[PDB]
């Protein structure tokens, strides 16, 4: 199997910040870690400047200054033991000095996991890498090549360690944990000889759980330990302890240095509260002050002026004023901006008629939250005006510049808005008929206005302003229809129609004709400075026409099959000519156009909504097409045509704007409102922000009830009364399933309106029950469609579950009633609609219910499995069962019987953290190590192959099928969620293609550059047992063929064989090839 | 005490050879000499070349022995402490598990019997039950010939006089093994001593 | 009670033997060539005991040699339908041999232990009727903490801790990141090494009286020697690698497993969990040898049901010192299940009990339900 990956959304979450001056010596930075990412900022009163990726996990990340250089220098250490050196240069390249891969043979990895630590007098990186071992890399040049040494520790059990800041020799300090209790102590670096000297100081046993050693700057010099209850200072034969009641009720867990001397210090809570130390002054005593909650800080970073920049894995990071003098409202902090962050996506579910949009649990704690993403066009509303009934838009130009001049229309009128800055005010313009229906205005030649209504065609002047001459139908009738540009006019009265020159003083007819049936779209756009052609469509013939001008001769009838014409247009994309077609029904036909033969052919056609659609060009700089109908709409374009959808709901009519107030911008009317603003360049995913303060954990879609029903945990305190109000202490309707009859995690079942995102009701599982799994389904043969729950029953003193229960329920007008229950025997995992039956993993099992008539479950048939089925997922008749320890299993329901049976199974010994079904034969899962592997159906059938692996770097909660583009190379999808907030996807490649877009990868690698030097074909090579990747392609790469420079593609297509019936390859074939692959997501 | 014979030069006065399988042996101390009730005194102990006028178990020795009978002991007697002395007899019942043979050994048989230092011919005389050699199951009804492999009680009558001991009461002196034209065909074990 | 040492120092065999403290594993995944003798069927347990005697003289001329080098030799799992279609077993190191000339015939003692599982690729046959056997080792698969690859970079510091309230401050603080994952504390803790055991050593503290292994690789392994299940399963514990897949495909045998039926007649009961009990330090069933070259995985039990006898009380050979065994069986069947053991001293505890031998035993799941 031949598969192919790439990142929606990259990961949101922060595993590192710190300080520093790295682009330049004047300025001051913030660095940020999102895991394979890192951002580079500048502080103001930010600033970007460079985001770059890594091929590794950052696991270590530090500035420090050697001495004689320039600019502090960055250090980077992964997740696979990689290690470099950065410089910044200035176009802007970030460039790695040093590198290499300190991978040792033999050792298990730390329990407390990687500690990297510099000295402050630039001399060692200390690597605590493996138990017993400090592991060191010395600041000569020579150490340029990957080289390094380890020395012994007596000790295994290492929970911290930090360099000591004011000695004259390279000075460690760490705690450490024996049998004997927790002590701390310090050893010297000897470097020369290579090993520890007896050090200066040691305590005796510090606090029970004292987990944390910052080392303090050289005014005071040695150590603070942190723990639950005691935070103790330690230099010399110098002993602080306080015990504040002030940091009893949780644990500290990041900390950070606030001014140099190393007075002040930031403190932050497992649960946000962040807290200051102060350091009195030498030394004397200690202090801490409530400064107040912050998103749950995972690291901490304060710039200058009283901001800090919180980092965090868990919800939105934040930068946060802290003042001096404290509110009433409470305390001493203030947010100042949200970083979004999916954090940890824990289960998400696709949604929407079209397209699709996506909705995921996310965050957890205080910061939980659904999230919605779409993936579309934004626009900032600079203005909105409850302005009705518009039927028609234009702009226009008093004075010769810049528009100034709003037209507007509406049945059988007109009216007009002249434009003062941010102030749109009515007016009135002489020689402009106020009530009639306009059908076009704008500016024309020898400088002049021209309106067009029903009746009139009124050629106007610019100078003293005033009708100057006027057009009418010879009988006196109706226009119907009405086409301008800056010179010739063709309108049209029902059956025939006529063509208009512009001069001065006069508008000059030509041509009458007489078509088959009345015309209802007409366009006349230009491709020199008059246009030679002209495009129409009829109202029986339904028939798009291309027409000479002049002449009106025919030239290709391309006779679509029918619904009536709506719109038709000719602009042009990058350097082709196109001719567009909406129609009532709301398709769009695009064509291919030909101004100098005539020709139309290389049809395409398209739908864009069940509403009738409206064609505008338009410039924000090159000629887009923005139409209009139920579903906006925004067309650009590297020589493929790129529909898009745009973030608003209905667009009826719009224009382009170019005012002394709003600049580049854009009008659009919907039914009741007149919005002018600005648009972005290219479509980016979007993200709606649900805040719950409570953990989501599952979610799922009732589509005839247009809501969302999702599980959920608060958390409360012992006699039951909570912390805080949350997402199920205040819904409208509020139920329980029973009554009043340290912490403790409460259960409930939300439902969400997919509108307004308010929670109708929250129901409440019953006390020490635990829900496992949820879904939203009809059953037997029954119009109604249920939430159905699974839960199990946990009680502490039992090790296993020993009942449960299959909850179904029903959302009907505004209550949500219990309908049936199951008591169950153990635990239900995992639930699924399965040919209108309820399926369901209860501990060892699979059972399947019918749902009788009258109104209950009935167990058609029951099987057991070895695997705790803990994972399942279906297709057609196909069940896939999953266990925690990546042991798979295929299971076929078989009518003609009535039973399960295997046809398939799997078990290689590992962490599993979900899995899929792709298509009948494969199946995708995320085995441990941040990895993914793959495998297939095709006596000794009964054995899955393995057939592909993969290092992809993001924790996979969740996988589910589904796209974040119109509905339409690849074959299918599957979108999938992570810890790290990352959102990827997955989909087939065909043989041909996997081929190429694996040839294609290595060329790229050897003229790509790395972050840290890391080879690409390792990071992507699977970890714990180590083996490089097949059925894979990181697409990532394949993607970034098109951020390089236009001789680097040459170089990577050097020698190839491009496929179509086959020759040699040009960088032209394969931006084709690399474009139709972003097209995606 | 106990003491094989092994065989007897006659020097000095008379001496004998064996291992001292049971009890320590003092100088001048007063033993008996077996199937034949007799009376005799320590002289000399030669234990090995040395002369330790006491000497433990598992030693080999060169005992000059002063009685009545000095010379018609043979080997397959024994020497013993004249309180708890030694069974003899010449009917017995033993436990033997056949090792060798090309067909059916068949109640009737004759065969010679090696007996700690004793060499004398021998006679299965009825055979009692057979053994499952599995688990020990004591076989239900009465066997009518016993093949190769397989276990089965039975009951011996020397044709001449042995000084047997039962196994489990002595170890050493019971296991013994029948042995027709040289290839030892079955090693047995000494339960019980019929009259 | 008497000394919960004595049977599994096999001291029925011989005073003493000649002790190997000598060491000799092979390092993992490797290639290497090993003898099995003929005979001995019977699937073998790491860290278990096994005692063999020898009698033919291949199989002597085999032992007598396998002193001067490894002292380890094969053993071959065996599921009887596979016909020389051995595809796993074991290495069975001779940490004892004493051997003795004295009896009137070639005799040989010896008390071998599992030491690697392994697969079986090319089995070759001397004609001596001794086999070597072409042998890939299999390692053991250790998985790290589940909640590894979700452990938080800041609460990494709170991973190490210094009556039961103790698993509630165990779960909250190991487990906390279960959050970040697809599922919560109390699961990870279904498939959590330290937690496994401790509810197995709860289950082995029934049966009375204890210590043991720190490594829950040799904590499967041993109580896997306790279990006493039929050929066919025996394996499936064997082959999966994981001590975790082991120790949980253990506790599904303990907790549903309690009646102990007749292998022949197939229902016909003989004993149940509850009746179970530690005689032996290597726990309830340990492999001892009998006067012929046999062996009996035998299991000390306190009652069972269904028994006959025939003999009388013997105390010839008895594995048990100062105890005297009478041959039982089925009472429908004939068949032969075990030896009823009897006091002779009279200041002893279980003044009766019953050996029942493994061959003869079907564990089995009561009602027709789950079944
Ligand atoms: O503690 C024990 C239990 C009994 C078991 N026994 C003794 C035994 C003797 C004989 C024989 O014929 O002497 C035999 F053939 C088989 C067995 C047997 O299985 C044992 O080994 N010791
Ligand atoms: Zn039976």
């Amino acid at each position: 199997s031949y598969n192919y990956v790439v990142t929606a959304q990259k990961p949101t979450a922060v595993n590192g910040c710190v300080t520093g001056h790295f682009t330049s010596a004047e300025d001051l930075n913030l660095l940020i870690a999102k895991n394979t990412r890192l951002e580079i900022y500048v502080v103001t009163a930010l600033r970007p400047v460079k985001e770059v990726g890594m091929y590794g996990k950052i696991a270590v990340m530090e500035l420090f200054r050697p001495k004689g250089e320039s600019k502090d220098l960055l250090f980077i250490l992964t997740a696979k033991y990689n290690a470099c050196i950065l410089e910044y240069k200035q176009s802007i390249d970030i460039i790695t000095r040093a590198h290499g891969n300190v991978q040792d043979r033999i050792g298990r990895p730390s329990e407390t996991g990687i500690i990297g630590i510099i000295d402050p007098e630039c001399r060692m990186i200390g690597l605590r890498l493996y138990d017993g071992l400090f592991k060191v890399i010395p600041l000569d040049r020579d150490n340029k090549e990957l080289k390094a040494f380890n020395i012994r520790l007596e000790e295994l059990h290492v929970i911290d360690v930090k360099f000591l800041y004011g000695c004259q020799a390279p000075t460690i300090c760490f705690v450490y944990q024996d049998p004997q209790g927790r002590h701390v102590k310090t050893y010297e670096v000897s470097l020369r000889e290579k090993e520890f000297n007896k050090g200066p100081w040691k305590q005796e046993n510090v606090e029970a759980e004292a987990s944390m050693v910052i080392a303090v700057p050289e005014p005071f010099g040695g150590a603070i330990i942190i723990g639950q209850e005691s935070i103790t200072y330690h230099n010399g034969d110098k002993y602080l302890a306080i015990a504040p009641p002030i940091i009893k009720q949780s644990t500290i867990v990041c900390h950070n240095r606030v001014d140099p001397n190393g007075s002040r210090y930031l403190l932050g809570d497992m649960e946000g509260r962040l807290f200051m130390l102060l350091l009195e002054k030498t030394l004397k005593d200690l202090r801490v002050e409530l400064l107040g909650e912050t998103s749950i800080a995972e690291c901490l970073t304060y710039l200058d002026n009283g901001v800090v920049f919180v980092g965090s894995r868990l919800g939105d990071s934040q930068l946060v004023k802290l003042n001096v003098d404290s509110n009433e409202q409470g305390s001493y902090v203030v947010a100042m901006e949200t970083f979004t962050n999916l954090g940890p996506i824990v289960d998400m579910c696709v949604v929407d008629q079209g397209q699709g949009q996506l909705v995921t649990c996310s965050g957890a704690f205080k910061e939980g939250s659904l999230r919605i993403i779409r993936n579309g066009i934004g626009i900032h509303e600079h203005a909105s005006i409850d302005l009705p009934g518009i039927k028609g838009l234009w702009p226009l130009r008093s004075d010769p510049e810049t528009d100034d001049t709003l037209v507007l229309s509406f049945v059988g009128q007109t009216r007009v808005l002249m434009l003062n800055g941010e102030e749109v005010e009515e007016t009135e313009l002489m020689g402009f008929v106020d009530d009639q229906q306009t059908f076009f205005c704008g500016n024309v030649a020898h400088q002049q206005l021209i309106q067009i209504t029903s009746a009139s065609v009124r050629l106007v002047s610019q100078e003293p302003k005033a009708l100057v001459s006027e057009w009418k139908e010879p009988q006196a009738k109706n226009i119907s229809v009405a086409s301008c540009n800056s010179s010739q006019v063709v309108v049209a009265v029902g059956r025939a129609l006529y063509y208009l020159q512009i001069h001065p003083q006069e508008l000059r007819q030509i041509s009458h004709t007489e078509m088959e049936h009345e015309v209802a779209c007409l366009d006349i756009t230009p491709l020199n400075g008059l246009s030679p052609l002209c495009a129409i469509g009829l109202w029986t013939d339904i028939s798009a026409r291309i027409l000479k001008l002049p002449s009106f001769e025919l030239l290709h009838k391309e006779m679509l099959g029918g619904i009536i014409p709506r719109s038709i247009l000719m602009t042009t994309f990058e350097s082709s000519h196109y001719l567009l077609c909406a129609l009532g029904d709301g398709a769009l036909f695009y064509f291919g156009l030909n101004i100098e033969t005539g020709l139309l052919s290389d049809r395409k056609k398209v739908t864009l909504g069940t509403q009738p659609t409206v064609l505008r060009t338009f410039r924000s700089s090159t000629t887009n097409v923005f139409a209009c109908s139920d579903r906006p709409t925004v067309i650009y374009s590297n020589h493929k045509l790129v529909f898009s959808n745009v973030n608003l709901k209905e667009v009826n009519y719009m224009c382009p704007l170019n005012s002394d107030g709003y600049p580049d911008s854009l009008a659009l009317a919907n039914n009741s409102t007149l919005t002018i603003g600005t648009i972005d360049e290219i479509q980016k995913l979007h993200i709606r922000t649900v805040p719950l303060y409570e953990s989501p954990r599952k979610i799922c879609y009732q589509e005839v009830s247009q809501c969302f029903g999702v599980l959920s945990s608060r958390i409360e305190v012992q006699d039951t009364t909570a912390l805080r109000p949350s997402a199920s202490t205040q819904a409208l309707s509020s139920s329980v399933s029973s009554s009043k009859l340290e912490e403790v995690e409460v259960h409930n079942l939300l439902i969400i309106d997919q509108h307004t995102f308010e929670v109708l009701h929250a129901h409440q599982f019953l006390q020490n029950e635990y829900a496992l799994s949820l879904v939203s389904c009809k059953l037997g043969k029954d119009p109604n469609t249920y939430f159905i729950v699974g839960t199990a029953m946990v009680y502490p003193e039992e090790a296993e579950p020993k009942q449960g229960r299959i909850v179904v329920f029903q959302y009907s007008d505004g209550k949500l009633q219990t309908v049936a229950e199951k008591e169950v025997k153990g635990a239900v995992y995992s639930m699924v609609e399965f040919n209108g039956k309820l399926l369901a993993s209860i501990n060892s099992t699979v059972r399947l219910y019918e749902w009788t008539t009258e109104k209950e479950l009935r167990t058609e048939c029951n099987h057991y499995n070895n695997i705790m089925a803990l994972y399942l997922k279906t297709k057609g008749d196909f069940i896939l069962v999953g266990d925690l320890m990546r042991s798979v299993l295929l299971l076929a329901y078989k009518p003609m019987e009535g039973n399960f049976e295997e046809i398939a199974r799997d078990f290689n010994p590992n962490w599993m953290s979900a899995v899929e079904i792709l298509d009948d034969d494969n199946f995708l899962g995320a085995e441990n190590a941040f990895n993914l592997f793959v495998c297939q159906k095709d006596e000794e059938r009964q054995h899955l192959q393995e057939v592909g692996l993969f290092h992809l770097g993001e924790f996979v909660n969740v996988f589910c099928h589904g796209s974040l583009v119109m509905q339409n190379p690849t074959q299918g999808s599957v979108l999938f969620g992570t810890v790290n907030g990352m959102i990827g996807l997955v989909t087939s490649l065909s043989e041909s293609w996997y081929n190429l877009l694996l040839d294609m990868q290595n060329r790229l690698n050897k003229v790509i550059k790395s972050v840290g030097k890391i080879e690409h074909s390792f990071w992507r090579s699977f970890h714990t047992k180590t083996e490089p990747a097949t059925g894979f392609i990181d697409g990532d790469l394949i993607e970034s063929f098109l951020d390089i420079s236009r001789p680097k593609m040459q170089e990577v297509v050097a020698n190839l064989q491009y496929d179509d019936g086959k020759r040699e390859a040009t960088a032209d074939d394969l931006i084709k090839v690399v474009e139709e692959l972003t097209r995606i997501h | 005490i106990r003491l094989p014979i092994v065989d007897k030069y006659k020097d000095m006065g008379t001496v004998v050879l064996g291992k001292l399988e049971s009890g320590s042996i003092c100088k001048g101390q007063q033993l008996v000499m077996m199937p034949n009730k007799h009376n005799v005194e320590v002289l000399g102990i030669l234990s090995d070349d040395v002369e330790t006028d006491t000497v433990a178990p598992g030693e080999n020795l060169k005992i000059r022995l002063k009685g009545i009978e000095e010379e018609e002991i043979l080997p397959g007697f024994i020497l013993c402490d004249p309180n708890n002395l030694c069974h003899s007899g010449r009917t017995f019942d033993a436990q033997i598990v056949i090792i060798e043979h090309k067909s059916i050994i068949c109640p009737g048989y004759n065969a010679v019997l090696h007996i700690h230092t004793c060499i004398e011919e021998v006679e299965i005389t009825a055979l009692i039950c057979l053994v499952d050699k599995k688990s020990g199951e004591k076989s239900k009804t009465r066997p009518r010939f016993v093949k190769q492999d397989q276990v089965c009680i039975a009951r011996l009558r020397t044709a001449g006089t042995i000084c047997l001991e039962t196994f489990k009461d002595f170890p050493q002196m019971g296991r013994f093994t029948l042995r027709d034209e040289g290839k030892t065909i079955a090693i047995g074990k000494v339960l019980k001593l019929v009259p | 009670n008497f000394d919960t040492s004595l049977p599994t120092s096999h001291t029925y065999l011989g005073a003493d033997m000649e002790e190997f403290h000598g060491r000799t594993l092979h390092d993992d995944d490797s290639c290497q060539v090993i003898p099995v003798l003929p005979q001995v069927m019977m699937i073998l347990i790491p860290g278990q005991t096994l005692p063999l005697q020898l009698f033919h003289p291949q199989e002597v001329s085999m032992v007598r040699n396998l002193i001067q080098k490894d002292r380890t030799f094969a053993v071959l799992a065996y599921s009887n339908v596979q016909e020389r279609e051995a595809q796993f077993g074991t290495t069975a190191e001779i940490y004892a041999y004493r051997e003795e000339q004295d009896f009137g015939i070639e005799i040989v003692k010896v008390k071998a232990i599992g030491r690697q599982r392994f697969k079986v690729l090319e089995l070759r046959t001397q004609s001596d009727g001794i086999q070597q056997a072409k042998v890939q080792i299999l390692p053991e698969c250790v998985l790290p903490s589940t909640m590894s690859a979700v452990q938080l970079e800041s609460l990494n510091k709170c991973q190490i801790f210094p009556s039961y309230k103790w698993w509630q401050k165990y779960q909250k603080r190991k487990f906390h990141c279960a959050n970040l994952t697809s599922w919560p504390r109390w699961l990870y803790s279904l498939y959590d090494a330290e937690t496994l055991m401790d509810r197995i050593k709860k289950q082995l503290r029934e049966w009375d009286e204890n210590s043991l292994p720190s490594n829950p690789i040799d904590f499967s392994y041993r109580v896997a020697a306790c279990l006493p299940i039929d050929d066919v399963l025996r394996i499936q514990l064997l082959k999966i690698g994981s001590a975790i897949q082991r120790l949980r495909c253990e506790l599904d045998i303990m907790n549903k497993c309690t009646s102990l039926c007749c292998k022949q007649c197939q229902e016909t009961e003989i004993t149940t969990k509850n009746e179970i009990f530690s005689l032996s330090l290597c726990g309830p069933m340990a492999a001892y040898v009998n006067p012929h070259g046999y062996v009996h995985e035998t299991l000390t039990v306190y009652k069972a049901c269904n028994l006959n006898l025939i003999g009388r009380p013997s105390t010839e050979h008895s594995w048990f010192p100062g105890y005297a065994w009478t041959v039982a069986q089925c009472k429908i069947c004939a068949s032969h299940i075990g030896w009823k053991f009897t006091a002779t001293k009279k200041d002893m505890s279980p003044q009766k009990f019953w050996g029942l031998t493994r061959s003869a035993l079907l564990p089995t799941i009561p009602d027709t339900e789950d079944e």
